[PDB]
DNA sequence: AGCAGAT
DNA sequence: ATCTGCTTTGGGTGGGTGGGTGGGTTGAGGCAATT
C-alpha cells in the first residue's frame, strides 16, 4: 500500500534528479553496474532539494524506509541494464552535526547520527542469509523467504499434524552475503575528564567491508540501534557510510585512491626543484632550528627500497633514528609531529610499555577456551613508524625484546601451542636521555650511554643534542617561541599535513630508487675511511667505543641515498643524493661517536 | 608531429559539431531581407537568406541559423523527431526490437544538445521531458551496443542506424580490437 | 530425472577417457591380490571442461548438483568391472562407494582463508595455507545392520548428517532400533555395520602473505575416510573442497543474539602437500656426477648463502649439519644421536642472524623460534581440549613440531632460565617428558639445534676468558658439536671487499621489473655454484640412502687428533672432553655422506679435524 | 614497426635454444667468454637473434624449444578463466610474441586459443574504459584489472578512455 | 651480452613517451643520453674490429667455412640490433621536436647540437611552406573547429600596448576584452589571454 | 525420553 | 486415563541484571612485595 508509493517516489529521484545537464544517480548507478559494484551512494543534500517529504520518511523511521529504498534502486538498476542482480546497497553521505561518541544515549535510538571515533579491532567476516530455501520435515513441503538486515525474523513456527518448528534449512538453494564487526574508540581530545575512552560495537554489509584497518580515524553514518543478547539492550550502530583520510585499500593492494588529477599534482610537486626544502620545512614548522634532525625525519618517513634476493635473503628497507641529548630539545614535540603526518604510526612511552605490549600477546577467549593472537604496538603500526619515548626508562627484557623486529622485521612467537611468525615491518624513532640527565662532557663517552652495542648499531642515525648555551641562538629561541605563543605561509615554503601525508603514501607505493655504479664506488671508500676513523680513534683510548660502525651503518647509508632518491621520484640515485647521505651521516652518527 | 596525436585515425567531438553543423535546418525569420547590402557565401545557397520575409518558414544552414537566433532575429523550427510522442514511438519500437537500432537521424545526439543549449524557448514541450527521454534512448542504444560488442571478428561487421557520436566514442576499440584479431589469424595462415 | 541424465553424461565422459577405467581396475586388481588402496580416483578438471562445458561448469558452481552423479556413474562403472567370486557378508554389507576428487586448473576458484567470502558458498573451490591443528580421528556411523532371530532375515538403517553429504536431507538421530516392525526384537550385528572416520582439521592462511597490520585468518575443513590422517600441524596444504554452511545460525528462537552469522567450512575432496622434491633418472646421475668431484664439499659450502661475504667455515659446518651423521641405538639401551648442533657467539652485525634465515629456508624441515618470543611450554608442547570430542590431549610445540628436522633458536642468550631447562632436556635426551592434567607420555624431538648468541657486554673481548664473556651454563654449552666465535675485527682490505661485495648485492633487481618498481597459481593438481634447488635435492638424496660406516684408518686419525687436542698446551675456546671425539665421529660420518659414500676414510676424518681445530684454535 | 618502440622491446625477450653443431669462439652467447661452444648446448638467446639463427644455416644452427609462456599451464588457464587471468605476470608483451610465434610455426591451435583470450578480455576491457567516475560532492575494482592488463591491451584501454571521457566532457559542457 | 646497452635506451626512450603522454601543456625532452650512445657506439666499434679480425683470419688462418659463417651472422645481426635501437630513439626525439615546432607559430641545453640544427632548419621548412600558395591560410594555425564568433577573454600577464595585425590591445593585467576568436587567437596561443 | 501439569 | 509441554547431559549452537562455597584448570602477562 504505502511501501509501493514510497518505492515508486524513491526511484523518480534515481531517474529525474539533474543538477544541470548531467543525470547524476542514473549514471552512477550504470557506470557502477558496469563493474560489478552493486550499489549506489546519495547525497542527502539532493534529497532534501528533490523533496523534503521524503527526507522527513526516511530520517523518522531509517530501518523500515532504506530496505525500500534499495529495492527501488534494485528496480531501476534492472530497467538501466538489462534489456527485457541481487538487492542493491544504499550508502549515505551526510554533512550534519557530528555527535560526540559518548552523547549518543537513549534519545538517539533507531536514529541516523553521525559520528567519529579510533578503529580498535577488526572482526573474521560472518555470512548472513539473504535468501533462504526451507522444507518441512514431515510433509516436505518446500518454500522460500527473503531477509533483510534491518531489525527493529525467524523460521515458521507452525508448518503450512506437523509439531512445533517444522522447518528446516536447505542450504545447497540458499543466499547469503558478508557481515563484520568492528570496535570505535571516541577521539582521545574528546573524552571527558578523568574518564577512560569509551567503545561501540558497529556491524557493516557487503560493499562497506574491509574498509577500514585498526588505529585508524573514521568518520560513520549509520544507525543507532539496539539487540537483546532483563528489562536493558546493548546499543549499536548499523554503518551507512565510511569515511576515513586513510586510502587503506591503497595500502594494503597495489596503488588506488589517487585519481589522475590528484596523481597530477603530485607529479608536478615532486618536479619542484627545491622539493627536499620544503620538505624539510614543512615538518614541526613551530620549532626553532634542528634542521638536520628534520632532515633525518623526511628520510625516515620517505624510507629507502626492499630487495628479496635469489636466495631469499631479504634487506631491510627502513631507516631507524635515535635522538639523545639534554632536556628541553624539542625531542618529544618532534616524535609527536611525525606520529600526526604518518599515514601509519603510533606513539608509545618507554617506560608505559612492555615486552607483550609491543610485538604480539597471547590471550585466552573465555568462551572457547582457546589462545589466540593479538597485534601490538610494532603490529599496530606494520608499514608505519613506531615513535618509542622514553627509550632510557624501558626495562631491559622489553627492550631485549624489540631486536629482531628492529631488524629482521618479523616478531617470531612460541607460546601456547601457537607458532608462527607475523611480519612487522616498522621504522623506530626513539627519543632518550643520557645516564646523567645531561651529556656531560667531563666524562668518557662510555659513560653517558648506557645502552648496549647491539641495541646501538641498529640505528642508522643516531643524534647526540647537545644544549649550549650562545646568546644569539638564545635570543632568537626566545623570539621565536614568544611569536608563537602571542600569535599560515602555504606559498611553497611549507604544505599541510594531508598534502605530506598524502605524497609520502604517492611515493613510497610508487617509486623504489637503485644505485647507480658512481655511487657504489663513493659510499664504498667512504665506508673504508669511516672505519679506518674509528681504529684511529680507538688506538688512541683504551676504551672501546660505545657507538659502533658495522655493516649495518653501510646499508644505512644506503637506505638515506635511496630514501634521498625517492623523495623526487627519481628511478636511479645518483652522486648528488650520495653527498647529501654521506654529510647526514658525518653530522649524526661520526659526530656522536667522534666525542 | 603535424597532427596531434589524439587527432589520428578520429574525429574530436567538436570536429562532429563542426560537421552537424553544416546541415539544414527550418527557421522563422523575425526580419525581412527579401526586397520587394546582400549574403554573399561561397560554401552554401545564399538565395534563402536574400529571400527572407517575416514569420515565413525558410531552411538555411544550421551555424547561419545559430547565429540569426544569437541575435533574436529568427526563432529555430525545431525538427519533427524532437517531439515528445516521437521520441515515445522510437522508445518503443527499440524496447520490442531488441536486435536492432531505431531509424534516429545520424545526428540526433549532437542535434540534440546544441538546440537545447541555444534554442531553450523555440520547444513546443517541456525540456525537461525532452531531455528525459533522449536520456532513456541513449540508455537503451548503449545496452544493445554492448550486446553487439560480442560479436567482433576478423571478418566484416555491421552496425546499422548508429549515430555519429556513438560511432566517434566506438571507433577506437572496435577498429583496434578487430585490428588485432584479423592479425592473428593472418599470421595463422 | 535430471539426476539420471547427468549421471548418464558422467558415464559417457568416464567411457571417453580410459585413464580412469584403467586407475579403477588396477586399484580394484590391488586390492583383489591383497595396505589396501581407499576407493578414490583423481580426474583433471581440464578433461571435463574440453569434453562437456555444462558439465565442467556445473562441477564448479553447482557441485551439489554435479558430484553425486559423479560419483554414482563411476561407482556403477567400478561395480560392473568388479568379478570376486565370493563376496564376504561385510563385504556385501559394507557402504563403500567410490568418491571423487579433482585436480587441474581453478580459474577464479584457487583462493586463500582470507579471500574466501560468502560469495563462494556452495561452490568448488582450492584453498592454500598452513595446519594449525588437527583433533583426534573418531569413527562416524552411517549404516547399521541387525538381525531379528525369530524371522531370520537382516535389516538395515541409513543415516545422514550435514557433513557427510552434499544435499540436505532429515537428520538422523544416532539410535539404534530395537524392535521390528512387527514387534520382534532386534540385535545390532556391528561386525557388518559400517563406520567411517572423520577429522576435522584447521587452515590458517601464509603469515607472509598477509596484508599490512593484520593477523592471518583461518578456516575450518572436515575429512572423512581415507583423507583422514594425511596431514600434521606445521605443514603446508592445498585443500580442495566445497564451501557450505550448516545449521540454523540464529533462525531458531532458542538463539536471541540476532546479529550470528551462519556457520562455514570446507568438505575437502583432496589434499596436496607443497616438502620432499621428486627426484628423476637425470637429477640422480647428475647428483653421482657431481659426487665424484674432488672439491665437491667446498662447492656446496660455497654454493650456501652467496650473498653473505666470507663465513667458509660457518658455511661448511651447516653443509655437514643438513646432512647430519648417522643414528646408532645399542642394545644395552644407550642410544647415540647423529644430529649436529651448532652455536655462533659473535658481535653485532656478522651475519649470525641471516645464516640462521638461510638455514631455516633451506633446510626441508625448519622451525624459527627467538629468545624473548618463546616459552618453556611453547617449546615442549601445550595442554589443550579437543572441540570436535571435548578430550583432554597435547599440542605439540616448537621442538616436537621440528622432529627429524632442525629448530633454529636467534637470540640464545636472551631466554630465561626456566626456558633454557626445557631445551636443556630436549637436547640431552632428545625427547620431551610430560606429567600435567593426567596425562604421562614421551614425546619425540630428534631435531638439530643452530643458535646464535651474543656476549655478556655485547662484543667479545679478547683478555677476558671465554667464561666471563658468554652468559650461557657449561652444560648447556657442551651440548654444542661446534662453537663458532666470531668477531668483527677492522681491516682495510676486508673492509672494502666486504662494502663491494654489500654494495653490488644492493644493486639487484629481480627480471620482469623496471627500474624505480617496487616488488611486490595456475594449476594444484601439478667453481660454479650450484643452485639452491639442486643443492636441496642432493641433500635429500645424500641423506635419505646414505649409511656411512668406520673404517680402521679413519679410527687411527680420529684417535691421533683426539690424543694430542687433549693434551697440548694451548688453549682452546671450548674445554676438551669425551665428548669432542663423539663430535669428531659425527663429523666424519657427515662428509662421508656428502661425498655419496658407503664407509668413512681418511679423508673425512681429515676434514672433521680441521673443522673441529678451527673451531677451537681459531 | 622498424621504429616502433614497443616491438622493438618485444623482440628483445629471451626464448630457449638449443644448438646443434660445434662453433669455436662463441662463448659470449653463453655466459663465459672465448670458449668454445659444444652442440647440444641449452641457453636463452634474444628472439631478434635467435629467430634468424633458427632460419638460417639442411640443419640450421640452433632449434627453437617450447617457452614457458606457451606452455600446457599456461593454455588451460587461458581457457578457464581469460578475465581473471594476469597476463602481466607472464610475459609484459605477451600478444606480441603470442603473434610472432604463430607466424614462426603456423599452428593454428595457438591462434585460437589466443584469439578467443583477446576477445573475452576485450569485453572486460570496454567495460571499464566505459565506466567514468562523478564527483557528488563538488575504483577498487577497476585499478586491480588495470593491474593485470598487457601493454598492448594498456595502449587499447588507453586510446578508449581517453574517447570515453573526451565525448562525455564535450555532451554536459555547462 | 651484445644488446643490453641499445635494450636501457629504448627503455628510456619509452619512459620520454609516456612522460609526453601524460604530461598535459609543459614538456622538456629529457636531456640527450650521450653517455649511453657514446658506449653502445663504442660496442660498435668493437664488433667492426670484430669483423675485421674474423675477416683476417679466414684469409689466413684454421678457421672453417661453418664457424666463419655462424660467428659473421652474430656480428652482423648484433650491429643490426643496436642500429635499430639507437634510430628508434633518435626517431621518437625527432618526433618529439616537430611536435614543438608545429606548436610555436615557427631548455634547448637538453639538445644534442646535430637536434638544434634539425630543429633550426625545420622551422626555416615550416615558415617556408607557410609563405607559399597556403597564405591565406594560417598553417600554424588552430585545430579546433570554430565555434563561437564573439567570446569574453581576460589578460593573463602584463604587457604593453602590444599591436597585433587585427588591432591595438592594451593588454591591462586583470581586464577582459569581448571580441572576435579570430583576432585574438595568437595572443591566447602564446598565453597573454585566458577564455573565460 | 522422563516426568510435571490441565481437561 | 490421555494430551501438552520443558529440559538435560555439561558446555560456549543459553549466557554474564545469577555467580565462583554449582563444576568445567593450564597458559600467559601484569603488579606488588620480596629480593
Ligand atoms: N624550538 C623549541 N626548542 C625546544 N623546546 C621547545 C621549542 N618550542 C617549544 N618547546 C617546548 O618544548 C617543550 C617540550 O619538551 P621537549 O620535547 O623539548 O623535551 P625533551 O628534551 O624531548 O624531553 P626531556 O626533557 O624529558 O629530556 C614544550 O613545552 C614546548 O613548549
Ligand atoms: N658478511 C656479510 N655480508 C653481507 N651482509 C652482511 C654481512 N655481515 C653483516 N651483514 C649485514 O648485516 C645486516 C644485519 O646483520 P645481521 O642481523 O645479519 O647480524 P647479527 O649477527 O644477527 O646481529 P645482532 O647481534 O644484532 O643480532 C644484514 O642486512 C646483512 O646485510
Ligand atoms: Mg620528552
Ligand atoms: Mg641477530
Ligand atoms: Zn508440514
Amino acid at each position: 500500500d504505502d511501501n509501493t508509493e514510497i518505492i515508486k517516489s524513491f526511484k523518480n529521484f534515481i531517474l529525474e534528479f539533474r543538477l544541470d545537464s548531467q543525470f547524476i544517480y542514473r549514471d552512477q548507478l550504470r557506470n557502477n553496474i558496469l563493474v560489478k559494484n552493486y550499489s549506489l551512494t546519495v547525497n542527502m543534500e539532493h534529497l532534501i532539494g528533490y523533496n523534503e517529504d521524503i527526507y522527513k520518511k526516511l530520517s523518522d523511521e531509517p530501518s523500515d524506509i532504506i530496505p525500500l529504498f534499495e529495492t527501488a534502486i534494485t528496480q531501476v538498476a534492472k530497467r538501466i541494464s538489462i534489456l527485457s542482480l541481487p538487492t542493491f546497497q544504499l550508502i549515505l553521505n551526510s554533512n550534519a552535526n557530528q555527535i560526540p561518541l559518548r552523547d549518543l544515549d537513549s534519545e538517539h535510538v533507531s536514529k541516523i547520527v553521525r559520528l567519529s571515533g579510533i578503529i580498535i579491532s577488526t572482526s573474521v567476516l560472518s555470512s548472513r542469509a539473504t535468501y533462504l530455501s526451507i522444507m518441512c520435515r514431515n510433509c516436505r513441503h518446500t518454500t522460500s523467504i527473503t531477509i533483510n538486515n534491518f531489525n527493529s525474523v525467524s523460521l515458521p513456527r507452525s508448518c503450512l499434524n506437523c509439531g512445533p518448528d517444522p522447518y528446516i534449512i536447505i542450504h545447497e538453494s540458499s543466499k547469503f552475503i558478508d557481515q563484520q564487526f568492528l570496535k570505535l574508540q571516541e577521539i582521545p581530545e574528546l573524552v571527558p575528564v578523568g574518564e577512560m575512552p569509551r567503545n561501540l560495537t558497529m556491524t557493516c554489509d557487503r560493499y562497506l567491508t574491509n574498509k577500514v584497518i585498526p588505529g585508524t580515524r573514521v568518520t560513520i553514518v549509520g544507525i543507532y540501534s539496539i539487540y537483546n543478547s532483563v528489562a536493558i539492550r546493548t546499543p549499536y550502530i548499523k554503518i551507512l557510510g565510511i569515511q576515513s583520510d586513510v586510502e587503506t585499500s591503497s595500502i594494503w593492494n597495489s596503488v588506488t585512491m589517487f585519481t589522475e588529477e590528484e596523481e597530477e599534482e603530485f607529479l608536478q610537486l615532486s618536479r619542484n626543484p627545491k622539493l627536499y626544502e620544503i620538505l624539510t620545512n614543512s615538518i614541526a614548522p613551530s620549532i626553532f632550528g634542528n634542521e638536520d634532525i628534520k632532515k633525518a625525519i623526511v628520510c625516515l618517513l620517505m624510507g629507502g627500497s626492499k630487495k628479496i634476493l635469489p636466495d631469499g635473503m631479504r634487506l631491510r628497507g627502513d631507516i631507524n633514528v635515535l635522538l639523545l641529548g639534554d632536556p628541553g630539545t624539542a625531542k618529544s614535540q618532534l616524535l609527536k609531529f611525525v606520529e600526526k603526518v604518518s599515514p601509519i604510526a603510533v606513539y608509545t612511552s618507554g617506560k608505559g610499555s612492555s615486552a607483550a605490549g609491543l610485538t604480539a600477546s597471547v590471550q585466552r577467549d573465555p568462551m572457547t577456551r582457546e589462545f589466540y593472537l593479538e597485534g601490538g604496538a610494532m603490529v599496530l603500526a606494520d608499514g608505519g613508524v613506531v615513535c618509542i619515548d622514553e627509550f632510557d626508562k624501558m626495562r631491559d627484557e622489553d627492550r631485549v625484546a624489540i631486536h629482531e623486529a628492529m631488524e629482521q622485521q618479523t616478531i617470531s612467537i612460541a607460546k601456547a601451542g601457537i607458532t608462527t611468525v607475523l611480519n612487522s615491518r616498522t621504522s623506530v624513532l626513539a627519543a632518550a636521555n643520557p645516564i646523567y640527565g645531561r651529556y656531560d662532557d667531563l666524562k668518557s663517552p662510555g659513560d653517558n650511554i648506557d645502552f648496549q652495542t647491539t641495541i646501538l648499531s641498529r640505528f642508522d642515525m643516531i643524534f647526540i643534542v647537545k644544549d649550549d648555551h650562545n646568546e644569539e641562538r638564545d635570543i632568537s629561541i626566545a623570539n621565536h617561541v614568544i611569536n608563537i605563543h602571542t600569535g599560515q605561509e602555504e606559498n611553497g615554503s611549507e604544505i599541510s599535513i594531508e598534502k605530506m601525508k598524502r605524497y609520502i603514501t604517492y611515493c613510497r607505493l610508487k617509486c623504489a630508487p637503485r644505485l647507480s655504479p658512481q655511487a657504489a664506488e663513493k659510499l664504498s671508500s667512504n665506508f673504508v675511511t669511516i672505519r679506518k676513523q674509528l681504529l684511529i680513534n680507538e688506538l688512541e683510548s683504551t676504551e672501546r667505543s660505545s657507538i659502533p660502525i658495522t655493516i649495518r651503518q653501510l646499508e644505512a647509508i644506503i637506505r638515506i641515498t635511496e630514501s634521498l632518491a625517492k623523495l623526487e621520484l627519481s628511478p636511479i640515485a645518483q652522486e648528488r643524493h650520495v653527498d647529501e647521505a654521506i654529510r647526514l651521516f658525518q653530522a649524526s652518527t661520526m659526530d656522536a661517536a667522534s666525542q | 608531429m603535424s597532427l596531434p596525436a589524439h587527432l589520428q585515425q578520429t574525429f574530436s567531438p567538436e570536429e562532429i559539431q563542426f560537421i552537424v553543423e553544416n546541415e539544414p535546418i527550418k527557421i522563422f525569420p523575425r526580419i525581412t531581407t527579401r526586397q520587394k547590402t546582400r549574403w554573399q557565401l561561397i560554401t552554401t545557397d545564399d538565395k534563402a537568406l536574400n529571400n527572407m520575409v517575416a514569420m515565413r518558414s525558410t531552411e538555411v544552414v544550421l551555424w547561419i541559423a545559430l547565429l540569426l537566433k544569437q541575435q533574436s532575429k529568427c526563432s529555430i523550427v525545431a525538427p519533427q523527431w524532437l517531439t515528445t510522442k516521437e521520441l515515445d514511438r522510437k522508445i518503443q519500437y527499440e524496447k520490442t526490437h531488441p536486435d536492432r537500432f531505431s531509424e534516429l537521424p545520424w545526428n540526433w545526439l549532437v542535434l540534440a544538445r546544441i538546440l537545447f543549449n541555444k534554442a531553450k524557448d523555440d520547444f513546443h514541450d517541456p525540456i525537461h521531458e525532452l531531455r528525459g527521454k533522449i536520456q532513456d534512448l541513449r540508455e537503451i542504444r548503449q545496452i544493445k551496443v554492448l550486446k553487439g560488442l560480442k560479436y567482433l571478428n576478423e571478418s566484416h561487421l555491421q552496425l546499422d542506424n548508429l549515430s555519429l557520436l556513438e560511432i566517434n566514442e566506438l571507433r577506437p576499440f572496435i577498429t583496434e580490437i578487430m585490428d588485432k584479431l584479423r592479425e592473428i589469424h593472418t599470421a595463422s595462415l | 530425472a535430471v539426476f539420471g541424465d547427468r549421471v548418464r553424461r558422467f558415464q559417457e565422459f568416464l567411457d571417453t577417457f580410459t585413464s580412469y577405467r584403467d586407475s579403477v581396475r588396477s586399484i580394484q586388481v590391488y586390492n583383489s591380490n591383497n595396505n589396501i588402496l581407499p576407493h578414490r580416483i583423481i580426474i583433471s578438471l581440464d578433461d571435463l571442461r574440453e569434453f562437456d562445458r555444462s558439465f565442467w561448469s556445473g562441477i564448479l558452481v553447482e557441485p551439489a548438483y554435479f558430484i553425486p552423479p559423479a560419483e554414482k556413474a563411476l561407482t556403477d562403472l567400478a561395480d560392473s568391472m568388479d568379478d570376486v567370486p565370493h563376496p564376504n557378508a561385510s563385504a556385501v554389507s559394507s557402504r563403500h562407494p567410490w568418491k571423487l576428487s579433482f585436480k587441474g586448473s581453478f580459474g577464479a576458484h584457487a583462493l586463500s582463508p582470507r579471500t574466501l567470502t560468502a560469495q563462494h558458498l556452495n561452490k568448488l573451490v582450492s584453498v592454500e595455507g598452513i595446519v594449525t591443528k588437527t583433533s583426534l580421528v573418531r569413527p562416524k556411523l552411517i549404516r547399521s545392520v541387525h538381525y531379528a532371530a525369530k524371522t531370520g532375515r537382516f535389516h538395515y538403517r541409513d543415516y545422514t548428517d550435514a557433513t557427510t553429504t552434499l544435499t540436505t536431507r532429515i537428520p538422523t538421530p544416532a539410535i539404534y532400533p530395537t524392535e521390528d516392525t512387527e514387534g520382534n526384537k532386534l540385535t545390532t550385528e556391528y561386525g557388518y555395520s559400517t563406520f567411517i572416520d572423520h577429522q576435522r582439521i584447521t587452515v590458517q592462511e601464509m603469515p607472509e602473505m598477509a596484508p599490512a597490520g593484520q593477523l592471518p585468518r583461518s578456516i575450518d575443513v572436515i575429512l572423512d575416510d581415507d583423507l583422514v590422517d594425511k596431514t600434521k600441524p606445521g605443514d603446508r596444504v592445498n585443500v580442495v573442497g566445497v564451501f557450505k554452511s550448516l545449521g540454523a545460525g540464529g533462525m531458531n528462537q532458542s538463539n536471541s543474539n540476532t546479529l550470528i552469522g551462519f556457520k562455514t567450512l570446507i568438505l575437502g575432496n583432496t589434499v596436496y602437500p607443497l616438502a620432499r622434491q621428486m627426484l628423476t633418472d637425470f637429477d640422480i646421475r647428475n647428483i653421482n656426477k657431481l659426487s665424484k668431484k674432488k672439491d665437491i664439499f667446498d662447492i656446496l659450502s660455497q654454493s650456501l648463502a652467496p650473498s653473505i661475504y666470507g663465513h667458509d667455515h660457518i658455511k661448511k659446518a651447516i653443509l655437514l649439519m643438513l646432512m647430519g651423521g648417522v643414528e646408532k641405538n645399542l642394545e644395552n639401551g644407550s642410544h647415540l644421536r647423529g644430529d649436529i648442533n651448532i652455536l655462533m657467539v659473535g658481535d653485532p652485525s656478522t651475519a649470525k642472524s641471516q645464516l640462521l634465515r638461510f638455514v631455516l629456508n633451506t633446510a626441508s624441515l625448519a622451525i624459527a623460534t627467538t629468545g624473548r618470543g618463546s616459552s618453556g611450554v611453547g617449546l615442549t608442547a601445550a595442554v589443550t581440549t579437543d572441540r570436535e570430542t571435548g578430550e583432554r590431549r597435547l599440542e605439540a610445540g616448537a621442538m616436537v613440531l621440528a622432529d627429524r628436522g632442525v629448530v633454529c633458536i636467534d637470540e640464545f642468550d636472551k631466554m630465561t632460565d626456566v626456558d633454557r631447562v626445557a631445551i636443556h632436556e630436549v637436547m640431552e635426551q632428545q625427547t620431551v617428558t610430560i606429567a600435567k592434567a593426567g596425562i604421562h607420555t614421551t614425546l619425540n624431538a630428534r631435531c638439530s639445534v643452530i643458535a646464535a648468541a651474543n656476549p655478556v657486554f655485547g662484543q667479545y673481548d679478547v683478555n677476558r676468558d671465554p667464561h666471563q664473556n658468554i652468559a650461557l651454563p657449561d652444560s648447556l654449552l657442551s651440548r654444542f658439536d661446534l662453537l663458532f666465535v666470531v668477531t668483527d675485527d677492522i681491516n682495510e682490505i676486508r673492509d672494502r671487499s666486504i662494502s663491494e661485495h654489500v654494495l653490488r648485492t644492493h644493486r639487484y633487481l629481480p627480471p620482469g621489473y623496471l627500474e624505480g618498481e617496487p616488488v611486490r597459481s595456475l594449476a594444484v593438481g601439478e667453481p660454479k655454484l650450484v643452485t639452491i634447488p639442486f643443492l636441496r635435492k642432493y641433500v635429500q638424496y645424500a641423506k635419505e640412502r646414505v649409511i656411512p660406516q668406520l673404517t680402521q684408518e679413519a679410527i687411527n686419525v680420529i684417535v691421533k687428533n683426539y690424543t694430542d687436542l687433549r693434551n697440548d698446551d694451548n688453549t682452546k675456546k671450548s674445554p676438551i672432553t669425551a665428548r669432542t671425539l663423539e663430535t669428531l665421529i659425527r663429523l666424519a660420518t657427515a662428509h662421508a655422506k656428502v661425498r655419496l659414500s658407503k664407509t668413512v676414510n681418511k679423508v673425512d676424518a681429515k676434514v672433521a679435524a680441521n673443522l673441529l681445530r678451527f673451531a677451537l684454535l681459531g | 614497426g622498424y621504429y616502433d618502440i614497443d616491438d622493438v622491446l618485444a623482440d628483445g625477450t629471451e626464448f630457449p635454444c638449443k644448438f646443434q653443431y660445434d662453433i669455436p669462439g662463441l662463448g659470449y652467447l653463453e655466459n663465459n667468454p672465448g670458449r668454445p661452444i659444444t652442440k647440444n648446448t641449452k641457453l636463452s638467446l634474444p628472439l631478434w637473434l635467435a629467430r634468424i639463427l633458427a632460419i638460417v644455416g639442411p640443419v640450421p644452427f640452433v632449434e627453437l624449444l617450447p617457452p614457458d609462456m606457451f606452455s600446457t599451464k599456461v593454455m588451460n588457464a587461458i581457457k578457464t578463466d581469460p578475465v581473471a587471468l594476469d597476463l602481466h605476470s607472464i610475459n609484459s608483451h605477451f600478444f606480441s610474441l603470442a603473434i610472432k610465434w604463430i607466424m614462426l610455426f603456423s599452428e593454428k591451435e595457438l591462434a585460437n586459443v589466443v584469439s578467443e583470450l583477446l576477445l573475452q578480455r576485450a569485453q572486460e576491457l570496454n567495460h571499464h574504459a566505459s565506466s567514468l567516475s562523478i564527483d557528488l560532492n563538488a575504483n577498487i575494482a577497476t585499478s586491480t584489472f588495470l593491474l593485470k592488463l598487457e601493454e598492448m591491451e594498456k595502449e587499447i584501454y588507453k586510446k578508449s578512455h581517453e574517447s570515453y571521457k573526451d565525448t562525455k566532457r564535450w555532451m554536459f559542457k555547462k | 651480452m651484445y644488446g643490453d646497452l641499445g635494450n636501457k635506451l629504448v627503455l628510456e626512450a619509452k619512459r620520454t613517451k609516456q612522460l609526453y603522454a601524460r604530461s598535459n601543456q609543459d614538456v622538456n625532452l629529457p636531456m640527450y643520453h650521450e653517455d649511453i650512445i657514446r658506449n653502445i657506439l663504442k660496442e660498435v666499434s668493437n664488433l667492426r674490429k670484430n669483423t675485421e679480425y674474423l675477416k683476417e683470419q679466414q684469409q689466413l688462418g684454421m678457421l672453417d667455412d661453418k664457424v666463419a659463417k655462424c660467428q659473421y651472422f652474430v656480428t652482423l645481426l648484433c650491429m643490426e640490433r643496436n642500429k635499430r635501437c639507437l634510430l628508434a630513439y633518435q626517431r621518437l626525439r625527432t618526433d618529439i621536436l616537430d611536435s614543438m615546432a608545429w606548436n610555436n607559430n615557427g631548455d634547448t641545453n637538453n639538445l644534442s647540437h646535430q637536434e638544434q640544427e634539425y630543429l633550426k632548419e625545420y622551422c626555416d621548412l615550416i615558415t617556408d611552406l607557410k609563405s607559399g600558395d597556403l597564405v591565406d591560410i594560417d598553417l600554424s594555425g588552430s585545430l579546433v573547429p570554430p565555434s563561437d564568433v564573439f567570446i569574453d577573454v581576460r589578460v593573463l600577464k602584463d604587457a604593453g600596448e602590444i599591436q597585433t595585425e587585427y588591432g591595438v590591445f592594451n593588454l591591462i593585467k586583470d581586464s577582459q576584452f569581448f571580441v572576435r576568436q579570430s583576432d585574438v587567437e595568437r595572443l591566447i596561443q602564446q598565453g597573454y589571454l585566458q577564455k573565460i
